[PDB]
């Protein structure tokens, strides 16, 4: 039931998806 | 990030402060 | 008692470059209490030559290396006398001294030489080495004393 | 509810039961508040520097709570009245000790074990000296003021509804009387105050651990779910066991608790064997005894061969004789304290011990077996006192023809002989002249990790400061040259003018044991001719048995938890047809003392290095330097130094005897005793009951000499063992010939001060047992020695070896480890590393059968204040640190306190938190671990209050070298001169060769390098450099508080050329496909259950455990060289690898190690095991951070070969040192994944086909592989494989 | 501190192996 | 002879090297079979030959072998691992006296 | 159970790096408890022939 | 240099509902 | 939908390194969230032959 | 004693990796000081031909360890003399080192070296290589002194 | 040429390169034996001929040889030491007197 | 969220399954 850990590279995609 | 050029070459090119200074 | 002489064994070269006896770990033994009077033992019965026979003593508390036993048969077969006219062993140490022969020629710590067995099946009965040495003389026969002194 | 919530909360209300009103939120990282001092003012107020009246306004308003200085609120701790004044009680076991109170006229004046002695006013100078003995016996050093701990009891147990008898007592002492002691808070030593006994410390020790015992079992019951423990067929509650026991060992702690230890060992060492249905777990291995590679099975349950056996002479003398040590003990306690109290519940169960079962597979008989063991810790650290006793070498047994002890020394001078050959068929000899000065310090020096010995010497340091003897190993750096020679030799000790001291340590819960501090001038010729024994029984794999003759295999000496190193005692007592013999010896140093031992193996030892009689020590041949070390007289006669035998007078005799026969200057006299010139005058006039005073003599009594097998030898732990494998070769004979074809012996090892054999017992008939028993015992005691019936035991379902109990297959476990008290005065100069080594005790404390919910709450007790009092300086309100001016506002009342945040547990390491995890405490949590725990959506519970407190963390202390206090020209460099290894030796002949090396990569090692490194290597220690740059990292810690940042950040990677275990969020990792569904078996029962449901589901270790970085890999080799290793690391032998290039040739490889001082024997596998890796090696290091150094980590199945390819699915296109960060990420992972109940998936590294995000994996494998800073600076080589391979195969 | 190559290493090499001969 | 035809070199020559380890561990079984195991609770000659037949003909009129299960990877295990009889057995000279 | 010289599988069947196969994994590999054991059942299985 | 992930995560409905649509 | 083993692809495309071609940069690379729904009418189509 | 140079193995038996063997292996690994002990027994009985001869230990694992054989089966077919006019070998080392030289030249070959054995199943008696040398010169015979200096 | 039709490539191409030192080793040893040794306690030509046949043949009438044990890696040793005499004897040119 | 009670429900299974 537990998710599939995301690497460091997707994690740099959604933060910039709030400001871009 | 070209391979046999930046970690190669850029050896070769900065060699210039061994013999010239040396 | 007197022991031999210690240079007959070892050979000095020039310090360091030294002749290496065959049997070390044996010469470098003592005897305990109980060993050293199996010594009186033996002694005493080569003195008295038909008086006195000897045996096995076959006991579990010791514990030997098995060279030691294969090594006790070389020495018995030239040491003792079960000849044509008297005896220092009984019939059955006569066995058992031979069956430590028996071991001894066929456990080949060098390059193996060939063995030719024969039909028997008894111990010391094989013709071992390149000019194929007749080993059935080496076996116990006390009418005529074949594998012992006289 | 949860962990880190309740936990927090009840921390929040310790310290405002600690302090009496503190606004302490959850949300601040830390809480700054101030205390009053009062004697640093009033030396101030001496030199009369003063503005306003310090005492009484500062103390009035700090009662009144208004007043505070500086915005910061400053205020005192609570009394010791207000800690139990909440609520009153009385109890028995108060009135018991105050019952048990001696006043002056009562006592012995050198018991080994202190009594309770009432404390007066206007006291003698005979009290002032059991004031003396009770500041020296009673030091409750460690973590946490006791004061507090009370505090942390009377909070708990509020909350659990539970009173424990520990607090009862406590509070029914604090309303009668107040406080009992002052102790101080930054150091943890220091107490002068002493109400109605002296042992109130060792009290408070006592009632502490009695409720901490309480608060375990009860919480361990709700854990377990059942309400009693289980005893057979009836049921008992354990409180009561800790109650009845708490009030027999009363009124005097250190005495009955150590004589009740051995009936309670036996008595569950005793306890499943004899039952007619028997349960096992059953396990096979290897066809040795001494197999480790142990798998198990189901249980079952099997007939007892043994069910008559027990009707014998043997086991009904042995309870019997247990039952009087007990009835001896409780009829002491009878006496001293007038209570009529007989301890009914034990002997109830003791009655029936070899018939009532013991079955593991429920946890309620496991949990007993476990608890009786770990009553023991009761009173803390055993502190006592040992009488210097000689020899008395007119009653040891004389060698008779009627014993057999002349046949113990010639067994024993045989197998020196036999060990000497089998070490020199392995190649270990002994040193040769040539090398004698290059190995001493070899030798010396590890040994003093094993065995520590003493020489006084001046340790002078200049930039004027003098640094007094500091007895540690860097001693032979200065007068290394001048013990070995001609004078120094040739003295012997039976003289007054010179002699040894004996050294005293005490022990967890035994006898104080004292180690001898013996000289050089006769360890170093004692040194040379034990090192061929040293090394090769440090070889743990070897095969026992009788029937084979090897003495490497037999004997052990001293991979880390003690479950996979003792897996033959869980497959021996699991088999239905192996009966152990087990002995032990009963005063065995004190039968040692016998000509039987030492002469055997003094002519061994001289016959052995016969054919080495041409070599000689600078003239000094063999035979002159075996007598230098052991002597015929050295040891024969050897005063020791102790406390000197006291005796007890009246004033009357003193004062017409004074100045003529009391003398003072030779011998030093105690505090509170008289002294006296001679022994003769003293035992002569000696006898009173008064004893209103106390003398003690100097020069009768000069010392004590004895001869006995000292600890204090190198030779100690290996010739224990010799004769006690040649007192037990013995015993193998005169019982096969005694009872022939009876108790056959199948393997057998000798550890020393112990024997085990693992015999089939042949015949179950009690009538020819006894014939059997009675024939062992007749043999130990024709051997000299003396065994014991109530300690030896002969059982078939029970194995014991070295303090590991194991029981039917099962793991009965103990943890006799204290938590309050040390062996030292505990410094907390390091405090990060410090309590991370804590919590990794307590991670084999949980294992070996604690609770988890309560060895959590002891660790957020501990990371409050383990470093907060040490301060000395105050702060402005503006987020400012300075240093305090001397000023007459400032220096009064000044002292800051800092309680950090409980929740600094969980933040990770390099976030100046400690990297727990409240899942579980075997996993450690680094920086990615925080990030996938708080990406996991069943932790936002748990991990609520660690989420808003993640940053807050202030940094911790440290100590790091300094420009200044560092280099002194000559200490060492006098004999570093005349020792260096032959290659370094060479290089130092031509000052041409010594400059052609300082161009090699060898940098920080060059030889005119190696001396300063060497001396600056030996001054990391506490009395050089922790007392001196004491004064320094105070005004360098307060740069790093201003300096400190509340940003924080996860970093992928580290530093240019390490890589962490964070590399793995280079990319996204799944979880597919279900592996299985059956638990796994494993026979340590008594597991917490976030602990249980990792070795349910994921089994125990198998085989063998994985080589798996480089940098392990080199200290497991670089551990057969000696001095390098405490010196250099692994990581700068990899950057001299790394700095040389490509690796050229392995004849190269090996010179540039023996110039790096390096040992030549171990160097030729260095360049055999580099250059074969050659292909593979990157340059690249790892930082584990310790993810597995803990005991229940290793003895889980994880971080092994195939534990990789059954969970991990890595690509292929990956170099062996970015796997070896990936895999140390799959076992923390699949371990958390296990503690939550979640299915086991297999783990596989996902990367997809689309450019945009490959191509910046692509750019960090370049980065990490080839950095910046490191190509600048001409390192990075273009012609290592591994680089150009890189480039071409993830695109 | 830059790299070496083989000649600038065993040459180097070549000259502090005499000198451990000639201590013997 | 058949490994240096089908082309596997390096997996010929390493069955040429432990050819002589080999062989001592079938000269310590062939001791143990012929004069170590040699009781009167061993399989009589006239019985001994017929259990070849009565394997492959699939008869069964006289007592069946006993079947153990080993795995793929213990076959490798085995061939890396000799028998080396440290301790013999201890029944061995009370055996004649305990058959009769 | 004793295991042969290490170097008999190192100088030729693990010799030639840079280059797998099914026999060079398989060196290496240390056997578990479990596959130990049937080590034991094979050399039972040799001693009593038929 | 190197890249670094921030402290701050106001991300933890935005991620959750990322993995959430994959799985 | 089951994978195969890993030693199929570590014994015979990637069993050297310092060679690469069509096959070795493939192995690995685990598929998308849209191409794996390729792979589903892959199975639709054999299913329904015709 | 004076080693050759560092260059004269290192361009010529290392003088590619990715490919181990025999000699390669034993390239490095200095000397202990028994084993440079020994290089002085070998060499005084190279000065007195006839008069002192030398022979192997029978050490174990040494034996067993192939790369040692192997290298010390080549280097003595060209260092020492057996035969001829004199001998330092004994009967029994010279047959030693063939059984080393046999284990080495069959060591690892494919295909393209074509091997026919010989029809007395001894030690070197093979025609080897694709000129077919044969191989059953090397064989110790001490009358005359094939395969040794002499 | 033998170690050259075996295959052994970068084998035989060390001892190629070996030999213009392995070729003044033996005059070192030869310039030790006509030279420096060559005394009246040297062994007569009339027993240094039949050396050779008594020990093929197995005789025993006259004195044997004295047998030395060396190692099988000593072998390798001693290829790659030579013998460079640097120090005389100090009694060679003493030698004559102490015979007369 | 987590439950340690569900947990136990594994290890109580287990300690049944033993009787």
């Amino acid at each position: 039931d537990s998710g599939p850990l995301l690497s460091v590279f997707a994690l740099q995609e959604i933060m910039q998806k709030v400001r871009q | 990030s070209g391979p046999l050029l930046s970690v190669f070459a850029l050896q070769e090119i900065m060699q210039k402060v061994r013999q010239v200074q040396a | 008692y007197i022991a031999p002489n210690p240079r007959i064994s070892s050979i000095t070269l020039t310090q360091r470059i030294t002749t290496t006896g065959p049997f070390a770990i044996l010469t470098g033994s003592t005897p305990t209490a109980q060993q050293l009077n199996d010594v009186r033992k033996i002694y005493l019965a080569l003195m008295f030559p038909g008086q006195i026979i000897l045996d096995l003593k076959i006991d579990p508390g010791e514990r030997m290396d098995p060279a030691v036993r294969m090594v006790a048969g070389v020495v018995g077969h030239l040491l003792f006398t079960a000849g044509g006219r008297f005896t220092n062993l009984t019939q059955n140490m006569a066995r058992q001294l031979d069956i430590a022969l028996n071991d001894y020629l066929l456990y080949m710590y060098n390059t193996r030489v060939q063995v030719n067995y024969g039909p028997t099946g008894e111990p010391l009965d094989f013709q071992i080495g390149r000019n194929q040495y007749d080993c059935n003389v080496f076996r116990a026969d006390f009418a005529t004393g074949t594998g012992y002194n006289g | 509810v949860a962990i880190t919530v309740q936990g927090a909360q009840l921390i929040k209300r310790v310290v405002e039961r600690f302090y009496p009103g503190i606004a302490f939120n959850i949300n601040e990282g830390a809480c700054y508040i101030y205390k009053f001092s009062d004697h640093i003012r009033r030396i101030r107020m001496k030199h009369g520097t003063k503005y306003r009246r310090q005492a009484e306004e500062i103390i009035r308003n700090i009662s009144l709570r208004k007043e505070r200085l500086y915005g910061i609120p400053v205020l005192d701790e609570v009394e010791w009245k207000y800690v139990f004044d909440g609520q009153t009680f009385q109890s028995y076991a108060f009135e018991v000790y105050v019952n048990s109170i001696l006043p002056w006229s009562e006592l012995d004046p050198e018991e080994e074990f202190l009594r309770n002695y009432r404390v007066s006013r206007e006291m003698t100078e005979v009290e002032k000296f059991i004031e003396f003995r009770a500041k020296n016996e009673m030091q409750i050093y460690g973590d946490i003021p006791i004061k507090v701990w009370c505090c942390f009891i009377n909070e708990l147990s509020a909350e659990l509804k539970h009173v424990p008898l520990g607090m009862q007592v406590m509070a029914d002492f604090v309303n009668r009387f107040d406080s009992p002691f002052h102790q101080g808070n930054r150091d943890l030593s220091n107490l002068e105050d002493f109400q109605v006994a002296y042992t109130t410390p060792l009290l408070f020790e006592m009632c502490c651990m009695e409720s901490i015992l309480e608060f375990n079992i009860k919480m361990r019951m709700r854990e377990e779910e059942i309400s009693a423990l289980e005893f057979g067929d009836m049921k008992v509650d354990p409180v009561g066991l800790l109650r009845e026991f708490f009030i027999l060992c009363l009124p005097h702690p250190k005495k009955i608790n150590n004589v009740l230890r051995a009936p309670y060992s036996w008595f569950v060492k005793m306890w499943g064997v004899g039952a007619d249905p028997i349960v096992v777990l059953q396990s096979t291995a290897g066809d040795d005894r001494n197999s480790k590679d142990v798998f198990y099975d189901k249980f079952r349950t099997e007939p007892n061969r043994y069910k008559a056996l027990f009707r014998s002479s043997f086991y009904n003398e042995s309870r019997r004789m247990n039952e009087e040590k007990i009835l001896e003990a409780v009829k002491y306690s009878q006496k001293l304290g007038s209570h009529d109290r007989r301890l009914p519940l034990f002997e109830k169960m003791l009655k029936t011990v070899y018939t009532t079962p013991f079955y593991p597979h429920k946890s309620s008989n496991m949990i007993l077996a476990s608890f009786l063991l770990s009553i023991q810790t009761i009173t803390g650290y055993g502190r006592a006192w040992v009488k210097n006793v000689s020899t008395e070498f007119d009653k040891q047994l004389k060698p008779n023809p009627s014993n057999l002890v002349q046949d113990v020394s010639d067994l024993t001078r045989e197998f020196f002989k036999q060990a000497y050959v089998e070490a020199k068929e392995r190649r270990e000899e002994i040193v040769k002249p040539e090398d004698l000065y290059t190995s001493m310090l070899r030798l010396a020096r590890n040994t003093s990790s094993g065995f520590s010995t003493e020489i006084y010497v001046k340790k002078r340091f200049g930039p004027l400061i003098k640094i007094n003897s500091r007895i540690k190993a860097l001693v032979i750096f200065t007068k290394g040259h001048t013990v070995f020679t001609d004078e120094e030799l040739h003295k012997k000790y039976n003289s007054v003018e010179l002699y040894q001291t004996k050294g005293s340590r005490d022990v967890p819960i035994k006898a104080t044991r004292t180690i001898y501090s013996i000289n050089l001038s006769v360890l170093v010729p004692q040194l040379i001719v034990t090192l061929p024994l040293n090394e090769y029984f440090s070889r743990v794999g070897g095969i026992t048995s009788p029937d084979y003759k090897k003495i490497g295999g037999k004997v052990i000496v001293g991979t880390g938890s003690r479950v996979m190193d003792a897996a033959d005692c869980f497959r021996n007592s699991a088999d239905r047809d192996i009966f152990t013999i087990a002995i032990d010896y009963s005063e065995y140093d004190t039968h040692l003392t016998r000509h039987n031992f030492r002469t055997g193996m003094l002519q061994g030892i001289r016959e052995a290095m016969a054919p080495y009689r041409d070599l000689r020590y600078e003239g000094y041949t063999l035979e002159q330097i075996i007598d230098f070390g052991y002597g015929e007289g050295r040891v024969a006669n050897t005063l020791w130094n102790g406390k000197r035998r006291l005796f007890k007078t009246t004033f009357d005799a003193y004062i017409r005897l004074d100045e003529s026969e009391r003398d003072k200057g030779s011998f030093k006299v105690p505090k509170g005793v008289l002294p006296v010139s001679s022994v003769d005058v003293a035992n002569r006039i000696a006898v009173d009951k008064g004893f209103d005073t106390l003398i003690a003599a100097t020069d009768g009594s000069d010392l004590a000499l004895i001869d006995t097998h000292l600890s204090g030898e190198n030779s100690t732990l290996i010739a224990n063992s010799m004769h006690n494998m040649a007192i037990g070769t013995l015993m193998q004979r005169e019982v096969g010939r005694e009872q022939p074809g009876v108790l056959t012996f199948l393997s057998e090892q000798y550890v020393g001060d112990d024997t085990l054999f693992y015999t089939k017992l042949h015949t179950t008939d009690t009538k020819v047992f006894d014939k059997v028993a009675a024939s062992i015992f007749d043999t130990v005691a024709k051997c000299g020695h003396e065994a014991s019936p109530s300690k030896t035991m002969m059982t078939p379902y029970s194995v014991e070896k070295t303090q590991t109990h194991a029981k039917q297959g099962c793991y009965v476990p103990q943890d006799r480890m204290m938590i309050i008290s040390s062996e030292r005065r505990k410094d907390i100069e390091d405090v990060q590393g410090y309590v991370r080594s804590q919590v990794q005790t307590m991670i084999t404390k949980v294992s070996r059968g604690f609770c988890h919910d309560l060895a959590q709450l002891i660790l957020m007790l501990k990371t409050t204040f383990i470093g907060a009092w040490k301060m000395k300086r105050t702060i402005k309100e503006d987020a400012m640190y300075r240093d305090r001016k001397f000023d007459s506002n400032d220096e009064d009342g000044f002292t800051l306190i800092q309680i950090r945040n409980p929740l600094a547990l969980y933040v990770p390491i390099g976030w100046n938190g400690y990297g727990a995890h409240p899942a579980a405490l075997n996993i450690v949590m680094t920086e990615e671990m925080y990030v996938d725990s708080i990406m996991i959506s069943k932790l936002d519970e748990i991990m609520a209050p660690i989420r808003r407190i993640v940053h807050d963390i202030p940094p911790c202390w440290n100590e790091t070298q300094g420009d200044k206090r560092g280099l002194i020209s000559a200490t060492k460099m006098s004999f570093f001169s005349k020792m260096a290894r032959p290659a370094v030796q060479a290089a130092l002949s031509d000052p041409q060769i010594i400059n052609l090396v300082e161009e090699l990569p060898l940098g920080e090692f060059s030889p005119g390098r190696i001396s300063r490194t060497m001396m600056h290597s030996a001054l990391l220690k506490e009395s050089s450099a922790r007392t001196l740059l004491s004064s320094g990292y105070e005004l360098e810690y307060q740069k790093a508080l201003n300096s400190w940042i509340t940003q924080v950040s996860m970093r992928l990677g580290e530093e240019s050329g390490v890589i962490s275990t964070s590399y793995a969020k280079l990319f996204d990792v799944y979880f597919e496909g279900e592996l299985d569904g059956a638990p796994h078996m494993f026979p340590d029962q008594n597991l917490s259950p976030q602990f249980y449901i990792q070795k349910m589901m994921i089994g125990p270790r198998v085989s063998s455990r994985v080589r798996n970085s480089y940098v392990d890999r080199i200290d497991v080799i670089l551990r057969k060289d000696v001095v390098m290793r405490g010196f250099i690391t692994a990581n700068t032998i990899l950057n001299v690898i790394e700095k040389l290039g490509t690796n050229h040739s392995v004849g190269d490889l090996v010179t540039v190690f023996t110039l790096m001082n390096i040992e030549t024997r171990v160097a030729e596998e260095l360049a055999e095991y580099m250059t074969s890796e050659k292909i593979r090696f990157d340059a690249l290091k790892l930082l584990k951070k310790g993810i597995a150094g803990d005991e229940f980590t290793m003895s889980l199945n994880v971080a092994t070969q195939d534990f990789i390819d059954t969970y991990l699915a890595y690509p292929y296109q990956l170099t062996k040192t970015e796997v070896d960060a990936i895999s140390l990420y799959c076992t923390q992972m699949i371990m958390l994944r296990a503690a939550l109940g979640l299915p086991k998936k297999k783990m596989k590294i996902v990367v997809t086909d689309d450019a945009k995000k490959r191509y910046k994996i692509r750019l960090q494998r370049f980065r990490t592989h080839v950095p910046k800073i490191k190509v600048l600076k001409k390192l990075i080589d273009p012609n290592r494989m591994t680089v150009r391979n890189l480039e071409n195969q993830f695109v | 501190g830059p790299l070496l190559s083989v000649f600038a290493l065993q040459e180097i090499m070549q000259k502090v192996r005499q000198v451990q001969a000639d201590y013997m | 002879r058949m490994l240096v035809a089908a082309g596997k070199d390096s997996e010929a020559a390493y069955f040429r090297s432990m050819l002589p380890f080999h062989m001592v561990r079938f000269a310590r079984i062939n001791q143990i079979i012929n004069e170590d195991l040699h009781s009167v609770f061993s399989l009589p000659d006239d019985m001994f030959n017929a259990l070849l037949p009565d394997l492959i003909a699939g008869a069964h009129q006289n007592a069946d072998p006993v079947v153990l299960d080993v795995s793929w990877i213990s076959l490798w295990f085995a061939f890396n691992r000799s028998f080396e009889p440290t301790h013999r057995n201890e029944m061995l000279e009370v055996a004649p006296l305990i058959e009769s």
